[PDB]
């Protein structure tokens, strides 16, 4: 019934891994930072009229664990009705958040939601939170579980995607975002973070290495028997050719992103204008060995159940976890090159994985204001053999 | 990443370091600031030491150890005040900047693969423990009066220069908080050597270096993978008690904020949980980062208010009392022989036992022998807890009590050279036990008076010599309680002052100087503080909120608490005085609408924890409650105003009756105000003092003096007059 | 906010206890797969495809718990591989959270069908063992003013005056209530047993019941936050009170144990496809909060709000289930909304059988929809406090 809309949509830079700016600062203070900026927007937004808070966060132990969005909610004096929810559904969580939201908006029982995800990597690495999938050999020696790298390199031995294929896409993904960055187009949406006395921390994307060659992308190396496995699958497939490094795959990092999302007589009502219209989710799943093929049949059922097409789809946005997954996804449904990743992607700013989702679905928001076009669908490759993708026309 | 302050483009700081290398190698940094007597954590300092530990990685070939040594009495002490205090919130960045390059300084020292043995010859507090931390090797010189501890959270600082970094890795989170951190104790070298704070000790200073250099050729020689590294360097590093990741210590980490609080009783003193956040972010990360973070918290606590008003009091302006800044100018000395004091109650045998202490022969008169032997009991009850917790021998304690001399007859204060009078409240009493007493005692005897509101000009009339009649005021428990209010009668001789000045720091107190006028500057103004918590009663908040109130405040006891020790049968009289002296001088007496609750309090009997029922009940000589019928008796709970308005109340009325007190000439200077405050009747050390409260309030409306008369007339519109502020604060 | 949103199944496991339970062996991926297992048997030709989405809630997801379990579990169970699955935690209510988000999906339009519900097995992954931004970091831990759940159910006693035996024949009466139950048959085709990898039995039954309890006993328990501290820091927030008396034990508050729940969420169409009968529908879900030192006073607005959000009162309900968390919490519920007693709680609540943190919101809706049937009432209404001070609750009707 109701139609939900974004209204705001801003991110923290993100940090590198090594030595990084937010490596002294906790993910709760990354989340509450945005939450100031937002107030800054609107000082006179009317905080009683949020009704949740939803942060994606994969790894939610020790200082991403209690629910930290209910912690984002008491430690930055929001009203204790506010909620506050911590989802988990790896690499969409930033995304889920934001669709689960929007749906709760839709239903009516929901007026005014913040969305988003925190995850400070260098802080809490990835697999911190245990696992049975991992952890359990019972259920392990079951579902055939192959690390997401081995997957990608799988997905480039089949499709053909060379080595200088996938550092070809790398490269592209350091120019547009050095070239986004330099444009202005990230001025508004990327907080700088500060400490308790104002002093700058980070106010950009350090992972990114805006130099890069070819010649210096061929250079790099490669990354328990992982390999033997995935081929007792895929077995009419001889040998898989490890194509994907540290520079053709997504960087990891700390940051986080915040989305606020409610209906139109709920904005109305607190004077806010809205941006985006949320059109349409879907959630999908592909092979679980492979891992990284869900976004195809999730981004089809995106387009089906908003009676839309690619034709009619302005920009691609999928998150690049590893070079190969986006040129399978490119070449699947024959996206033109000049409306995928536009601004770069997580090779060169990297890949907070609660918070991704959020960052992303953020960039189209203002990409589109910038280009005044039309639509946007933006999707990810999720662990497990997931996807989810969503929709947004501008407004 | 440089270890100097500037690294662009006159004028450049002395050289504080001297520099030594002998034939084996080893350095000896003899740190010696001509500038002062004290190392001090200076501009000087740090591009001096940024020198040495230049010359330090430049030379690493030729050199095999470091010792750091100093030329004064003292090794090294704090930091330069001067300039911390001076920190605006927009010299955050600097501040960040100067500790930063403190410790990558110390950290190169840290990690220069030889190591480095501190040779601590006197006193090494705060920034001068921090440096000893950063050495590999502590040897101290079991001395007399050297001290050791980080004790920058007194002045609301925190240890900035790796003393909470380092402490954490040393101890783990809670042991370095809870015995170091929080409350800055110091120690003495042996104490400081069982803790782990110092890792050896020597009978002389000259032993020092020669043992120093000693132990870097053993440790070349014993340990050569080992050698100049801190264990928290080492690959099997594991912190004592757990980083907060480990289970053991993660169970009881969410309590110890809560415990905090508990202990601050909800103070706003942002110190403690400063050092307490750097603690724990600091253990869940590296070495270096963790050093980072410490500086950020303590620009935080720098550039705020708390630590101004707490770097005012307890550094300005105790160091200006303690230089004789009340003290008459050109006065001699005059040494004590025989202490003799009257009465045998709490004040007059706490009296005794600080004198006795400090060393003097007392003697201890009252109405009976039994009454004085009961006083001096007061002496061996704390002498015999003090053995038990190993604090004094035995051979100490019984020289202690052997010098107070119970007795009943007056001939017995033969040779006595200082009277300490501390019989009841009552003119003609004291006028009386006076008179039994002046001819007995030495000509020249000082003859004070601990009297809490008789003005001494009348006590003084009961007298010979009235030149060397003096009001020395003290508090209960004298034992623990550290002011001595000096009260200058009209007759009161100059010599008389600086006797009185010269014995308060012989027994270890410090002193404020006072013009005669009833209620002093304690009394009148702790007055104020009861006053306004009964005024709160009377219109009906909850008792429970006022003491809440009056915790949170950051008060030593609440004010119902105290008002049931202070007797309220004593606060009537003082206010039937009052009444008196207005009416007597044809004037309308406005009575304080606390008054209506005491002579309450009165008629039902309750009047205080003497005669055993108060505003609390009290059995077997202890305290159970707030008195049921409390809530009844004021129909408690029918105002409910804010939290906060009840904590200014208090707050402001005290320090509106200070700026009184300054104005009619009762006080001389801010710092005793200040002081005396705090050490008197107990004002909360955030505040820095009730004078300091003006001029450094920081409410929601602003901050300092502008922002304290818009809350003084914030609270007149809404309590009454007595909050509007004197025209000495208007423009 | 077209589509209807109905309950199509929703059974649990039995309730093992913290000490010596029957359930600590079995690892918490196995309490869900086991429900799956049993929903394949009751409904052999479902076409899972047209599951979309597993939402389970889980307070402590770490270890046996962590790494997605909702995702685990679909993968473990063979389920489709598009059947997606989501962990989620919002403290005490993450079970009733997963309900009414999978409602609010299926309102939405853009999911058919939901499996929902919660896993928390706590004699293994005990509560607190993913540490938490509140309690590592002592900068927030002093602002906010933390204060365990067991305070804050002591504090509201004290203000509501509530004595150490009125909470005490609350939870005599949670016991009571509870035997009546499991004798009566009620539980019989909702709690499904769990059994090995050989089909042996482990536990068929909520063994941390207590069914012959005595008024007696009960007097003899020891109140329970062993650290110190909180309490200071709770009355430096509520300054009018003086003293705190401490009336929760073991016997009157819930008990912790390990468990799981699931219940099947669709549209009209979706159970019409499959050949699916509706046994209730999601008539309106709240969220809303209260003071976070006090902690436990958050169901009372978020039930106002769902009774205003479905046009209700009171008087329109027929059942009231609450969490109980603590005897007095229920008491303070009770009295603020004047709830007949014989409409609260009227099967026993985990004072009696356990609260298995991620799992209970879905228990207890499970519950109602039984008692609903066997009673052939309309209404009931499901709430639970939460930490940090929220509030979770939904409205459901008998189909
Ligand atoms: O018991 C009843 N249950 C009902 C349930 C529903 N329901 O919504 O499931 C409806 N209705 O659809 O209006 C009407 C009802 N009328 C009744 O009398």
């Amino acid at each position: 019934s109701e139609e939900a809309f974004i209204y705001e949509a801003i991110r923290t830079p993100r940090g590198k891994q090594k030595n990084g700016s937010l490596h002294e600062v906790k993910p709760l203070s990354l989340v509450v930072g945005l939450i100031d900026e937002l107030r800054k927007r609107h000082p006179d937004l009317d905080e009683n009229l949020i009704s949740d808070v939803i942060l994606g966060c994969v790894s939610p132990v020790g200082d991403q664990g209690g629910d930290i969005a209910r912690a984002a909610v008491l430690a930055s004096g929001m009203p204790v009705t506010s909620g506050g929810v911590q989802l988990n559904r790896f690499c969409a969580s930033g995304l889920e958040a934001v669709n689960t939201a929007a749906q709760k908006v839709r239903s009516g029982w929901d007026d005014l939601v913040l969305a988003g995800g925190v995850e400070s990597m260098s802080r809490v690495p990835m697999g911190s939170d245990g696992g049975a999938m991992g952890l359990d050999p019972a259920t392990n020696y079951d579902v055939m579980f192959v690390p997401q790298s081995i997957g990608a390199d799988l997905i480039a031995t089949i499709e053909g995607f060379s080595r200088e294929d996938v550092d070809a896409y790398a490269l592209r993904s350091q120019q547009k975002a050095a070239e986004a960055w330099s444009g202005g187009y990230f001025a508004k949406s990327v907080v700088p973070v500060r400490d308790q006395n104002g002093l700058l921390i980070l106010d950009h994307d350090e992972h990114m290495r805006p130099d890069t060659t070819k010649e210096g992308l061929a250079k790099l190396k490669p990354a328990g028997g992982f390999d033997d496995v995935a081929l007792q699958k895929y077995h009419w497939v001889e040998k898989i050719n490890h194509v994907h490094t540290g520079g053709n795959s997504s960087g990891i990092v700390d940051g986080a992103a915040l989305v606020m999302i409610g209906s139109a007589a709920a904005g109305k009502l607190q004077g806010l204008t809205p941006r985006a219209r949320i059109v349409a989710t879907a959630t999908s799943g592909a092979d679980p060995v492979i891992m990284l093929t869900g976004p195809t049949p999730a981004t089809r059922k995106v387009l089906d159940r908003a009676g839309l097409t690619v034709d009619d789809i302005d920009l691609f946005e999928l998150n690049e976890a590893f070079a190969s997954v986006v040129l399978k996804f490119q070449k699947d449904l024959n996206i033109p090159d000049e409306k995928l990743n536009v601004n770069g992607g997580a090779i060169a700013m990297g890949h907070p994985l609660g918070a991704t989702g959020a960052m992303i679905l953020g960039t189209m928001v203002d990409e589109l204001e910038r280009r005044n076009a039309r639509r946007a669908l933006i999707t990810l490759c999720i662990g497990g053999g997931m996807g989810v993708a969503t929709i947004i026309e501008r407004v | 990443s440089s270890h100097h302050h500037h690294h662009h483009s006159n004028s450049m700081p002395d050289n504080t370091i001297q520099w030594d290398k002998d034939a084996d190698g080893i350095v000896t940094l003899t740190m010696d600031d001509p500038s002062g007597s004290t190392n001090v954590m200076n501009e000087a300092y740090i591009e001096s030491m940024g020198k040495a530990v230049d010359r330090l990685v430049a030379e690493k070939d030729s050199i095999t150890g470091v010792v750091v040594a100093s030329a004064k009495k003292t090794f090294f002490a704090g930091g330069d005040v001067k300039t911390m205090i001076q920190a605006r919130p927009e010299d955050a960045g600097d501040v960040f900047n100067t500790v930063e390059t403190i410790k990558r300084q110390l950290r190169t020292l840290e990690t220069l693969g030889k190591p480095v043995v501190a040779a601590i010859n006197g006193a090494a507090l705060g920034g001068g423990l921090e440096i000893a931390l950063a050495c590999h090797h502590r040897i101290a010189a079991d001395v007399k009066g050297s001290q050791l501890g980080l004790p920058e959270v007194t002045l609301g600082l925190l240890p900035g220069g790796g003393g909470v970094t380092r402490t954490v890795r040393m101890f783990g989170i809670q042991n370095a908080f809870v015995s170091v951190l929080a409350q800055g104790t110091r120690f003495k070298p042996a104490k400081a050597k069982e803790i782990g704070l110092v890792d050896e000790l020597v009978a002389t200073v000259e032993e020092l270096v020669p043992a120093a250099k000693a132990w870097i050729k053993e440790e070349l020689k014993a340990n050569p993978d080992g050698a100049g590294v801190q264990p928290w360097d080492k690959k099997g590093y594991k912190m004592p008690g757990g980083t907060p990741s480990s289970p053991g210590l993660a169970a009881i980490l969410p309590s110890f904020p809560s415990n905090l609080r508990k202990q601050l009783k909800g103070a706003p003193m942002p110190a403690p949980r400063a050092i307490l956040a750097a603690a724990v972010e600091g253990a869940q990360v590296d070495f270096d980062t963790a050093s980072r973070i410490e500086s950020r918290y303590f620009a935080s606590l720098v550039t705020g208010q708390v630590a101004k008003n707490m770097m005012q009091a307890f550094f300005f302006d105790l160091q200006a009392i303690n230089a004789g800044g009340s003290r008459p100018e050109g006065i001699g000395k005059t040494p004590i022989k025989r202490i003799g004091v009257l009465g045998a109650g709490m004040m007059g045998a706490g009296i005794a036992y600080v004198s006795a202490k400090a060393g003097y022969e007392v003697v201890l008169k009252d109405v009976s022998l039994e009454a004085a032997a009961k006083g001096k009991g007061y002496s061996e009850k704390l002498e015999a807890k003090a053995l038990e917790r190993g604090r004094t021998t035995q051979e100490r304690s019984d020289a202690l009590l052997a010098r107070i001399t119970p007795t009943a007859d007056a001939a017995d204060f033969k040779g006595v050279d200082f009277v300490i009078e501390a019989v009841f409240e009552n003119q003609e009493l004291k006028h009386k036990v006076f008179g039994e007493i002046e001819d007995i005692v030495e000509p020249n005897a000082i003859l004070g008076s601990n009297t809490s509101t008789l003005p001494i000009t009348g006590l003084a009339t009961g007298v010979k010599r009235q030149e060397d009649f003096i009001g020395i005021h003290f508090f209960s428990p004298v034992d623990k309680m550290p002011l001595v209010e000096i009260i200058k009668g009209e007759k009161t001789s100059d010599e008389a002052l600086a006797r009185v000045f010269d014995y308060t720091l012989a027994i270890g107190k410090t002193p404020i100087v006072v013009n005669d006028s009833r209620g002093f500057f304690t009394s009148r103004v702790i007055g104020t503080f009861v006053n306004e918590a009964l005024a709160m009663l009377g219109e009906g908040v909850e008792p429970a909120s006022i003491e809440q109130a009056g915790s949170q405040a950051g008060y030593p006891a609440p004010p119902l608490q105290l008002s049931d020790e202070l007797n309220l049968e004593l606060m009537h009289k003082i206010a039937v005085a009052t009444r008196k002296g207005v009416e007597d001088a044809g004037g309308t007496y406005q009575p304080h609408p606390a008054e209506a609750v005491v002579e309450k309090m009165i008629e039902l009997g309750r009047s205080g924890r003497l005669k055993g029922a108060g505003f609390y009940e009290y059995a077997d000589g202890k305290r159970s409650g707030l008195w049921p019928g409390l809530r009844e008796t004021f129909k408690s709970g029918s105002s409910q105003p804010p939290l906060q308005d009840m904590i200014d109340r208090m707050l402001f009325a005290e320090a509106l009756e200070t700026q009184k007190c300054l104005d009619e000439g009762v006080l001389t200077s801010t710092a005793d105000a200040n002081i005396g405050s705090i050490m008197g009747i107990g004002f909360p050390p955030w505040t820095g003092g009730s004078a300091q409260f003006i001029v450094g309030y920081s409410g929601p409306a602003g901050t300092g003096k502008a922002a304290f008369v818009a809350r003084a007339r914030e609270l007149a519109a809404a309590y009454g007059d007595r909050f509007l502020p004197p025209e000495s604060l208007l423009s």
